[PDB]
């Protein structure tokens, strides 16, 4: 295990904190929240979306072929 | 003003200012083991009471 007081070394760093009864738990939830969600999705969409679009195209083609491959031809 | 004080007085007076109140904390030095403020704040009441 590991304990507080034996983790690492830190110097010259100040932390200011406020009590949770002095502040609001939902401050600017929609005012600042939505623009941050847009930035987060914008920053990662190009890395996540393409492979799942690639899956979507294979999925529709493969079923479209199979769904009609067992249709009959005049010959 | 002192002789008035008995045990009932300190319990009433202390609870008025200490019990379930938000403290101000100040730390300086090797204070990695200084408890987090939420933990400090929970030390200002007893669930048994
Ligand atoms: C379900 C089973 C319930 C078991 C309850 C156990 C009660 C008990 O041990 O009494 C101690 C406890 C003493 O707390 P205290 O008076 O605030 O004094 C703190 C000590 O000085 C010591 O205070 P402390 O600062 O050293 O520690 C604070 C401690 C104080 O709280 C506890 O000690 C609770 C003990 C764990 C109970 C687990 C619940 C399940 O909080 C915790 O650490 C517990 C966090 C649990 C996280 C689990 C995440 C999952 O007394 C009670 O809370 C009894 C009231 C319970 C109501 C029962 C409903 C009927
Ligand atoms: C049947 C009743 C059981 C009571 C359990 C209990 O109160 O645990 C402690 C904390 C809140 O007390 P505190 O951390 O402020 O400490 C107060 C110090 N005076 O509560 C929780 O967050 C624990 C969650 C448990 C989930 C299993």
């Amino acid at each position: 295990g590991r304990q507080f007081g034996h983790l690492t070394r830190v110097r010259h760093v100040i932390t200011y904190s406020l009590s949770p009864f002095e502040q609001r738990a939902f401050p600017h939830y929609f005012s600042k929240g939505i623009p941050n969600v847009l930035r987060r999705t914008r920053a990662c969409i190009l890395r996540v979306a393409p492979p799942f679009v690639a899956f979507y195209l294979v999925y529709t083609w493969g079923t479209q072929e199979f769904e009609k491959s067992k249709r009959k031809n005049p010959a | 003003r002192i002789a008035e004080v008995d045990a009932r007085v300190v319990r009433e007076v202390c609870s008025k200012y200490f019990y379930d109140q938000c403290p101000a904390v100040a730390g300086f030095g090797p204070i990695e083991q200084l408890p987090d403020y939420n933990r400090i704040r929970s030390g200002m009441f007893w669930l048994r009471f």
